[PDB]
């Protein structure tokens, strides 16, 4: 706070205006929050697994009055520790143990117990745990659980207008998503007849479901319809009218009531003439009897006399018929109100569609839709109906569905049931019924208050449900039979079902992958990440342009620029920075509450559908002093979109100028000026910059660089504050302050950092220390940095000197040519680590042996291997040496009569064993850095595997040893110090053994109870130490559990340096990709006036056309840090004095005005100044904020204390001719990227390998790869050209002919280039499956 | 119409929408 | 993998075919003990090929 | 039986202990799409290989860099045969045993086996047929092929990572196809229509635009000159520049006589750069063509006449001669991109003002009802619409022409010397859109649904864009990363139809 | 149009190989259809050259072989 300690050794100065309100939160929330919502212990149905027990239990028998309910749940220690846990392989997992209740009630109860038994915890699978950094170890490799975007479960009303039918008209559906259960859809159609189907299946008129809810035809007409009453008084048909029913309509009759004619036939009925009626309240007009000809009948109507039904619900009047019901004595009539423009007559017409009757009659059809061809019975469609939408088991919509349920049909309650209910259904209609008439609007998918997102927590919580369910069905079936008191909860449940259940989410699923680690942002951005494929999701293949592209809504949840370009584009994305997960699942982000004319500090977290209606501010406006607008009118969206508004109008403003990116959008520097094409392109590549052999750090940076190392784990932060008691490569030891030390054990904080080891993608992770030895270290500071990361910066390569200009061609497209004193200076060499394996397996002939002799190798080869077989430790190996020697039994070679000779003359005996050994493949080559044996349970571990056991045995002791003798001293130097306080001696305690000290007591006082607390946590540590030890020597020496058939297996760690060369892929951060083409001596190399030359010399042309102009910028500000740099890497050299580099670096950090940056006078100015020079001095380091960053006045005005020009381009001389070159070009610090293509694992070339057994074909079985795959628009490419022999070559001898091959192959040797072809294999096997059906074909003729 | 499709459509003879007779 | 038309049975190398770089040196070795049998005496060279 | 012959017909018969349903005989047939082994794809193939690919400018277009260690295992039998062959190597074995020794005069007979032999090189979307193309090998250090330049766009090939596979031509026939068919050389001309495909790219063609142009005073202005030769001696020595307007003693050719060439020599109005150029420009070609600016369209036509006049052979020398001349004068014009190399209008801010009086005179015209909302829409739109080509085409005559210099006189002024003007003049790279978008405003984008938003975006890349302006600029992007990645296999698609039905 | 007219093609294994497979294989075998080859397809398919460009040397010399003396 107001600066670090290791922000005294180095700061990077910030331009950019705004003030930040509002810090980058943890990057890893959402995967943390949710893991520790999945396992916790909520007292009530809040999602955990107490609601997913509380869900399937109790489980009760069928009918026997068995029932077994749930207690509690626990989780275990887990068996192995995460490091642990990936050597070994297994998964990093905590026992769930659950105490369960089995009652059994007396048959033909009052409900009473004969006994109840419960069983104390029994064990239920082993749940994986989530590692402090949020990965998870399936197999022995970190692998990270993405979250899914989907369809929120509840109603949503869409269109389909336009392609459907091709007449317009559109089309209105609704359709109920639930989070379980079957889908029920409503849709129209070109007749406006109501239609529902339940899934996807076959179409049926609407109507049937409400019959299955019991509603009589009646009822049904009554609910979507109002009623216009028909008197009959005194004679000839009078009738009620409700003044607003005559607009729209046009006078079909003279409209007369109240001795006054206030419409005429042929008069439309206007708002005038509704007025009058209105005001002139007229409740009851005379109609002509040939008005009710096409109005339809609302109830039904019977002959009160005859006992004999007139007309029918539902039906048409006529002439006639009104004088069969008049006569009886009707005085009443009623009818639909049907109106074609406001109040549509659709379930009227629905119902004339509809063949069914009573319920009994829907049911059937209805269990005959989901279930046809089986004879239908009552119980099954009752069962089935029942079981679809109002099971509390078959169906949930949980509080999601339920909520945007209610919500969306304009409800009150925000929370109920799980099932559906009549009066649910009903609604639904009733609003898909309301848009059609015109009031109210349907829903679009793509808003993100439909789209909702999951996340480890909840996907686990489904699974484990899963678990649940099958696991029921048996506790059921077995209760059913049971003996009393002989069975308990335990032979009832089982482990297996409910275990793989969870077990194979994890193991393999479509959203569990391995964590993409070369790179902390790789790690960062992939923990952060969205996917709405998988399991519940949408396909590539299904899902077109809609969903894929940016919507309104995605600002500030999601990342409009990071999503992957390619098949899946749009599907993917990324969260933004400051997003959270809603309370409920959906996507809010901070804003900030202006009230009256004030900006106000408190933030305020809105969903998708909260924001819609407010009206919302800019991130960047101009407010001032107390934080009004400064100008009468800004710039803010309100609905779906942008427009000025004016000053005081405004409800929120944005948190941040960043808070519309990502992680990744928000380190490009400058990212305002470049193209949001060549963006995306910038944050892609970003994430797959292989780490570097010297973390640099950026020249030019944003701010977030900061924030991305330390909140991904790489690196190792300060637990507690205090000064660094001891510095090792190995370790760091660290003496806490003691107002940050807790009373008992007093203490001092280890840290064991990580050494060279093998990343999920090869490459290497090592910590390096960061800190000296006794420095002072704060709380939350960086100890060590990880790789990649520099300072506690995020260096993701090395920014070098580069001059755009286009150089004898060789830059041609985007071709990168680089000076020789690159690679010499070794800066862009990568180290990768590769685990090469060797197995021993069984075979019917006999066991491979992993011995040392092997057949047919000289001494020189068989050298590098040890006397076991295993090459040493250190042993610097290349292509082609043998790793592992192993052999396997083959017997009786079977050899021919010039074999035999062969033998025979020189006397070899060939062996009963032929050579698997494992050798190094082709062309890598490497240091041998390690060695692993895991051998099975009951084989003798061999010599090199004992000498290997004792070493890791000696070499534990030694770490715990460590560990107890830094720990006591650490505690005993306390005491020492409580010693002193009240019965002070110094000299006096430090004489006699220390060991002796606890016999000191003390005056009354606390300080008595603190030596009390230090001798417990003393000897506790004592034993702790024991137990440890003892375990680890278990673990040692215990065999390895391992896979049928293997014997013994050894791993080797081979850990190459490759440098670079012409074919890498490298790029900067604004989308600017690049393959090294020629590497050019430093003699050759475009140098300036002052003699230095440059490092990369980049094409001019790749910039207009992608439109990236930051990367301009960033060079240009490159240049100027480095003059700063420069500058003071004189006034260093000249060693000046403290006052004067002091004086010099405040001008730099203020630079002109209004910046946030503030600074020093504070620091102190001869120990913290001269150091913090001393790190400036390679270049200084800037911060351009995103889209708050410096500005070209900025980048000019620090040109000015650069000395150097502010064209920023200088004059450059050829070196091969040393002379000039006309123009100024424009020459800079980059910031530029290794990524991982490097070219020597593309390369590829295969001659004659092995070949495919069921069709031979060209397949790799060395690692020798398979030959290219030649195409079918190859082969066009072949018939477009004239060229018929290379193409029969092509697929003839060169691939498919068992036999062209070999001919082909002596012929080449023997100096003959000819081809005896044949008939490729393909079409030979061909003939046999078609000729192994009845199908005779024959080759015919000659 | 036109684009890419629309060569497609041509190739593939398609009898238009709402044609003319001749 | 994929979903892609591989399929397992795709991935099975041949053991028990002949490599053609290898055929070659077959029909090299009959070059060479049939150039070196010509060394000796026709009756060793009978003998020698009928052992 | 139905299950065991086409299986899918009745039941769906399922497999042992795995859910998937058992694939039948039938199923072995059929597939996606027809058959499997000639459909794509369609058998792998030996002597193959494959890498990432870079420049090489050295190349002759016939040619191209092949890795060592490619070759190497490439043409192995070849390698083992010529070794004994020569009787470098007892027997087979032996040589085996030489060339993974990688002894030192394996190399060697890998030149004999390289030299005549072509090798054909492939790109990923074969498209037309010169998508395959024989070159002859260069025997490469490194681990990348190297490809003429000139060839990167029938290949439509960038250097961004794209990599390309290799193929050997075995038999005879086959090298005989892949050089009187296939060759580089032997297809310099776009099958689609006659126009040469071998155009010069980019860089190149900066090159002779920067070649052949002229100032208005520069040194050496109105001295005379005998002949090309002197015009370079001139220039490479620091006495003259590139450009400047001279008359010098040339001789052209026309073939004019009955396949005879006729000869003229005259003194031409012309610079110093085009006198250099000259130097390239085979035999019967008139002076006249190398005498204009030379942008690519020119540049090209250049190369079409050269072709359908003096032929084939004269035409490829020539494009080598002007890749390289090319590259090499662009490199010493030391052209580059500054961030001032990018002019803003003067008056930029001055029309955002009156283009912004209009909108708010409609708003008044809607207010008071005299105008309908979508009348006032589409007059709001037009006049933004209207304001951004007055900006476009006022940054581009500030742009273009704005170099005023000195001759003799006070002043007089030509098209500008601005680096990023030559780019987009010349035809290398850039256009008057993307200019646009860099100085001038950019645009007025769209919404998702297809409406386009009536507050465009008035600043520009040299300038920054806030926060709304991007977040509107990015559904412009998306549909196009969307609609490309998509569209390039429906192409595919197409060109299927189309060579099945012929 | 062009995808309807590509469907007729006289040699049966050019049309297994664009067609639905199983019906051309069908519909073919009951008429006892003898493909000539003679096409482009079909002689990718058996493996042999292409009646077109360098081959087509080899199948004009070999058709006028067939149907002769
Ligand atoms: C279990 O997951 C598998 C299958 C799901 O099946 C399936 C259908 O459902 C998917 C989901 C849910 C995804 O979220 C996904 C995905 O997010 C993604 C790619 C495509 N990846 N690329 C493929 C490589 N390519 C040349 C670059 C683009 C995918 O295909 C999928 C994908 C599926 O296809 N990509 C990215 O997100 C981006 C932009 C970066 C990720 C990079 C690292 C490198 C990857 O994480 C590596 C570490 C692996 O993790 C994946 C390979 C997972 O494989 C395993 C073994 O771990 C794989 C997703
Ligand atoms: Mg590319």
């Amino acid at each position: 706070m107001v600066y670090s300690y290791t922000e005294k050794k180095r700061i990077r100065k910030d331009f950019g205006k705004r003030p930040q309100v509002l810090d980058v939160p943890y990057l890893l929330s959402i995967q943390l929050d949710s893991f520790q919502k999945f396992i916790e212990q909520d007292p009530e149905g809040q999602y955990g697994l107490e609601a997913a027990f509380r869900s399937v239990f109790p489980i009760q028998s069928y009918s026997g009055n068995s029932e077994l309910q749930y207690v509690s749940y626990r989780l275990g220690e887990p068996v192995f520790d995460v490091q642990e846990c990936q050597i070994r392989g297994v998964t990093y997992s905590a026992p769930l143990r659950v105490k369960l209740r089995l009652v059994i009630y007396e048959r033909e109860a009052p409900e009473g117990t004969v006994k109840d038994i419960k069983e104390q915890e029994v064990y239920m699978g082993e749940i994986p745990l989530m590692t402090d950094n949020g990965t998870f170890v399936i197999n022995g490799t970190e692998r990270v659980i993405v979250s899914q975007l989907h369809r929120s479960p509840g109603v949503f009303f869409d269109s389909d207008k336009g392609k459907t039918h091709s007449s317009g008209k559109v089309l209105y559906n609704a359709r109920i998503i639930p989070y379980r259960g079957s889908w029920l859809d409503f849709e129209f159609d070109p007749k406006d007849n109501l239609f529902v189907r339940i899934d996807r299946r076959r179409k049926l008129p609407a109507t049937i479901i409400l019959r299955a809810l019991n509603y009589t035809t009646e009822q049904i007409l009554d609910l979507f319809f109002e009623k216009v009453i028909f008197e009959i008084r005194d004679n000839k048909l009078q009738m009620e009218l409700v003044p607003e029913r005559l607009r729209g309509e046009t006078a079909s009759f003279d409209i007369e009531a109240n001795g006054k004619v206030y419409v005429e036939k042929g008069r439309r009925i206007t708002a005038r003439h509704i007025r009058q009626l209105e005001k002139d309240d007229v409740k009851l007009i005379e109609v002509p009897v040939e008005y009710i000809a096409g109005k339809v009948v609302a109830k039904d109507y019977i002959d009160e006399s005859t006992g004999e039904l007139i007309c029918a619900a539902n039906m048409e009047l006529s002439l006639d018929l009104l004088a069969k019901l008049s006569q009886s004595g009707h005085k009443r009539i009623e009818t639909l109100f049907t109106n074609d423009l406001d109040h549509g007559p659709y379930i009227s017409e629905t119902l004339r569609v509809d063949p069914t009757n009573d319920r009994l009659s829907a049911l059937v059809e209805i269990y005959r839709m989901m279930r046809p061809g089986e004879p239908p019975t009552r119980e099954a469609a009752e069962s089935l109906f029942e079981n679809l939408f109002f099971s509390e088991d078959r169906y949930d919509l949980s509080a999601v569905g339920r909520m945007k349920f209610n919500r969306s049909l304009l409800r009150e309650e925000i929370e109920g049931s799980g099932i559906l209910s009549k009066d649910d259904i009903i609604d639904v209609m009733k609003k898909l019924i309301d848009i059609r008439n015109g009031k109210g609007e349907v829903d679009d998918i793509d808003h993100l208050g439909n789209r909702r997102i999951r996340s480890v927590g909840e996907m686990a919580e489904n699974q484990f449900r899963v678990g649940l369910v099958r696991v029921e069905r048996a506790v059921k079936e077995r209760l059913s039979l049971g003996d009393l008191d002989t069975l308990m909860p335990q032979d009832m449940i089982n482990a297996k079902p409910i275990s793989a259940a969870v077990k194979e989410f994890f193991g393999s699923s479509q959203l569990s992958q391995f964590m993409d680690q070369n790179n902390p942002l790789s790690e960062i951005t992939h923990k952060r990440r969205i996917s709405a494929l998988g399991p519940g999701g949408l396909t590539r293949e299904r899902a077109g342009f809609e969903v894929r592209d940016v919507h309104p809504t995605h600002y500030g949840r999601v990342c409009p620029i990071e999503t992957p370009e390619g098949p899946n584009i749009g599907l993917i994305n990324s969260l933004s920075v400051y997003a959270q997960t809603n309370e409920y699942g959906f996507l809010e982000t901070p804003y900030r509450k202006v009230t009256d004319g004030v900006v106000t500090d408190e933030i305020h977290y809105l969903s998708a559908i909260e924001e819609g209606n407010y009206v919302i501010a800019q991130a960047n406006s101009n407010l001032d002093e107390e934080g009004h607008f400064v100008e009468d009118l800004v710039t803010c969206r309100s609905k779906g979109e942008s427009s000025l508004f004016s000053r005081d109008q405004v409800d929120y403003m944005d948190v941040s100028t960043q808070q519309v990116v990502s992680v990744g959008a928000s380190l490009i520097p400058f990212l305002e000026h470049d193209d949001a094409n060549r963006a995306l392109m910038g944050a892609n590549m970003q994430r797959q910059a292989v780490p570097t052999l010297r973390a640099d750090k950026p020249l030019v940076g944003t701010g977030m660089e900061r924030a991305v190392a330390v909140d991904s784990g790489v690196t190792a932060v300060a637990k507690r504050g205090g000064v660094v008691q001891y510095v090792d490569a190995s370790r760091i030891v660290i003496k806490v302050n003691e107002d940050e030390m807790y009373p008992g054990e007093a203490g001092i904080d280890i840290y064991n950092l990580t050494k060279y080891t093998r990343s999920n993608q090869n490459t290497c992770i090592n910590q390096m220390p960061c800190v000296s030895l006794g420095e002072p270290v704060e709380r939350g500071d960086v100890l060590a940095d990880g790789p990649s990361t520099d300072l506690g910066e995020l260096a993701l390569g090395q920014n070098m000197r580069v001059a755009f200009m286009p150089w004898n061609g060789y830059n041609f497209e985007d071709s990168i040519l680089v000076s020789e004193r690159v690679v010499q200076e070794d800066r862009f060499t990568t180290i990768h680590i590769q685990e090469l394996a060797c197995v021993s397996r069984d075979t019917k002939l006999g066991p491979e042996e992993i011995t040392a002799d092997i057949p047919n190798v000289g001494e020189a080869a068989l050298s590098k291997l040890d006397e076991s077989g295993i090459v040493y430790i250190g042993a610097e190996v290349t292509g082609g040496d043998i790793l592992v020697g192993k052999v396997t039994p083959k017997g009786e070679t079977q050899l021919t009569p010039e074999e035999k000779l062969l033998r025979a003359i020189f006397g070899e005996k060939a062996s009963d064993v032929k050579d698997s050994s494992l050798r190094v493949p082709n062309g890598v080559s490497g240091t041998v850095i390690d060695v692993q044996v895991f051998t099975r349970d009951g084989v003798e571990k061999d010599k090199r595997a004992l000498e290997i056991e004792e070493m890791q045995l000696k070499q534990a002791k030694k770490d715990l040893s460590e560990e107890l003798q830094i720990l006591e001293a650490g505690l005993f130097s306390r005491i020492r110090a409580v010693l002193v306080a009240g019965g002070v001696e110094a000299e006096k305690l430090d004489k006699l053994p220390r060991d002796r000290w606890l016999e000191l007591g003390l005056t009354d006082e606390e300080k008595q109870n603190q030596l009390e607390q230090l001798a417990e946590q003393y000897d506790e540590l004592k034993h702790e130490f024991e137990k440890k030890l003892e375990a680890k020597r278990r673990k040692i020496t215990q065999g390895d559990d391992l896979a049928p058939g293997v014997l013994k297996i050894v791993k080797v760690y081979l850990a190459v340096k490759r440098r670079i060369q012409p074919g890498d892929k490298m790029a900067g951060r604004h989308g600017n990709k690049g393959v090294i083409s020629k590497i050019n001596p430093i003699e050759d190399m475009p140098y300036d006036e002052n003699g230095t030359p440059v490092d990369i010399v980049l094409n001019p042309l790749g910039v207009p056309s992608r439109m990236n102009i930051g990367q301009i910028l960033e060079t240009h500000l490159g240049m100027a840090a480095k003059g700063i740099g420069d500058k003071i890497n004189a006034m260093l050299k000249q060693q000046q004095e403290v006052a004067k580099l002091r004086e010099f670096i405040q001008r730099a950090y203020d630079l002109g005005a209004d910046v946030r940056q503030k600074v020093d006078l504070s620091t102190f100015s001869d120990e913290e100044v001269m150091r913090l020079a001393e790190n400036l001095r390679k270049g200084m380091p800037i911060a351009t904020p995103v889209f708050d960053g410096a500005k070209e006045a900025e980048i000019k005005e620090l040109l000015k204390l650069g000395d150097l020009p502010t064209s920023g381009q200088i004059r450059l001389y050829d070196g091969r001719t040393g002379e000039q070159f006309e123009r100024p070009v424009t020459v800079g610090y980059m910031y530029m990227l290794k990524l991982n293509h490097l070219v020597d694992d593309k390369m590829h070339a295969r001659s004659t390998g092995s070949y495919s057994l069921v069709t031979q074909q060209p397949l790799g079985g060395k690692a020798q790869f398979g030959g290219q795959r030649f195409g079918e628009m190859e082969v066009w490419a072949l018939e477009a050209y004239g060229a018929a022999y290379t193409l029969q070559e092509m697929l003839t001898v060169k691939s498919d002919d068992v036999n062209g091959r070999t001919k082909m192959y002596k012929n080449i040797v023997d100096g003959n280039h000819q081809m005896e072809p044949g008939m490729p294999e393909s079409f030979n096997v061909l003939l046999k499956e078609i000729r192994s059906l009845g199908i005779n074909i024959e080759l015919e003729d000659e | 119409t036109g684009g890419l499709p629309r060569v497609a459509d041509l190739f593939e003879a398609r009898r238009p929408k709402e044609p003319a007779i001749l | 993998g994929d979903d892609e038309d591989s399929h397992l049975g795709d991935f099975i190398e041949d053991t028990t075919l002949e490599l053609p770089l290898d055929s070659a040196t077959t029909e090299s070795l009959r070059a060479a003990t049939h150039d070196v049998l010509a060394g000796l005496t026709a009756r060793e060279a009978k003998v020698l090929r009928m052992r | 039986v139905d299950a065991l012959l086409d299986n899918g017909r009745r039941g769906r018969a399922i497999t042992g202990s795995n859910k998937r349903p058992l694939k039948s005989l039938a199923d072995m047939i059929k597939g996606k799409q027809g058959r499997f082994r000639q459909n794509l794809l369609g058998k792998r193939v030996d002597y193959s290989g494959r890498s990432v690919i870079t420049v090489g400018p050295y190349l002759r277009l016939h040619q191209c860099g092949l890795p060592k260690k490619m070759a190497l295992e490439l043409f192995k039998p070849f390698i083992y045969g010529k070794l004994e062959l020569r009787g470098l190597a007892t027997t087979i074995k032996a040589a085996k045993k030489m060339v993974e020794r990688e002894e030192a005069v394996v190399w060697d007979i890998l030149d004999e086996v390289i030299r005549e032999h072509p090798v054909l090189l492939n790109r990923a979307p074969t498209l037309h047929r010169l998508g395959i193309q024989a070159f002859e090998p260069v025997l490469i250090e490194g681990k990348a092929i190297q490809l003429h330049p000139l060839v990167c766009a029938a290949y439509n090939a960038d250097f961004d990572g794209d990599q390309m596979a290799v193929h050997v031509p075995l038999t005879l026939e086959a090298q005989l196809e892949a050089r009187a068919l296939m060759m580089s050389t032997n297809n310099i001309l776009s099958p689609a229509n006659g126009e040469p495909i071998i155009v010069p790219s980019q860089d190149v063609v900066l090159g002779l635009y920067y070649m052949t142009r002229d100032c208005v005073n520069a040194k050496g202005e109105g001295m005379v000159l005998t002949g090309p030769k002197e015009a370079e001696r001139l220039y490479r020595s620091g006495l003259a520049s590139l450009h400047a307007r001279v008359k010098v003693r040339i001789t052209e050719y026309e073939k004019d006589a009955n396949g005879e060439l006729v000869a003229k020599t005259s003194l031409k109005d012309t610079t110093v750069g085009r006198a250099i150029l000259w130097m390239i420009v085979p035999k019967g070609l008139p002076y006249s063509i190398v005498n204009q600016a030379l942008g690519k369209k020119a540049i090209s036509k250049m190369l079409n006449t050269c072709y359908r006049i003096l032929g084939l052979k004269p035409t490829v020398i020539f494009a080598d001669q002007i890749m390289y001349t090319g590259f090499a004068y662009a490199a010493r014009s030391g052209a580059s991109v500054g961030i001032d190399d990018m002019v803003i209008p003067e008056k930029k801010h001055e029309i955002i003002s009156e283009a912004e009086a209009e909108v708010a005179e409609i708003q008044e015209q809607f207010q008071s009802g005299l105008v309908t909302a979508g009348e006032r829409y589409n007059k709001v739109i037009d006049i933004w619409a209207a304001a951004n080509d007055r900006v476009s085409k006022a940054m581009m005559d500030n742009l273009q022409t704005e170099t005023v210099i000195n001759r003799d006189g006070q002043e007089e002024k030509q098209v500008s010397f601005n680096s990023i003007y030559m780019m987009a003049d010349s035809g290398a790279r850039g256009s008057a859109a993307q200019i646009r978008q860099l100085a001038g405003m950019r645009g007025l984008m769209a919404k998702p649904d297809g409406s386009i938003i009536e507050t465009p975006i008035t600043a520009n890349f040299r300038e920054g864009l806030n926060v709304l302006q991007y977040f509107i600029s990015t559904h412009g992007a998306r549909k196009g990363l969307a609609d490309t990645a998509l569209k390039t296999a429906n192409s595919g698609y197409l060109t299927r139809r189309l060579v099945d039905v012929a | 149009g062009i995808t309807k007219a590509s469907l007729a093609t006289e040699s049966f294994i050019s049309a297994a190989s664009f067609q639905e497979t199983t019906r051309v294989l069908t519909e073919a075998a009951v008429a006892g259809k003898r493909d000539e080859l003679r096409g482009l397809k079909e002689n990718v398919i058996v493996g042999r050259l292409i009646p077109a460009g360098t081959g087509y040397a080899y199948h004009q010399d070999r058709m006028r072989r067939r149907a002769a003396g």
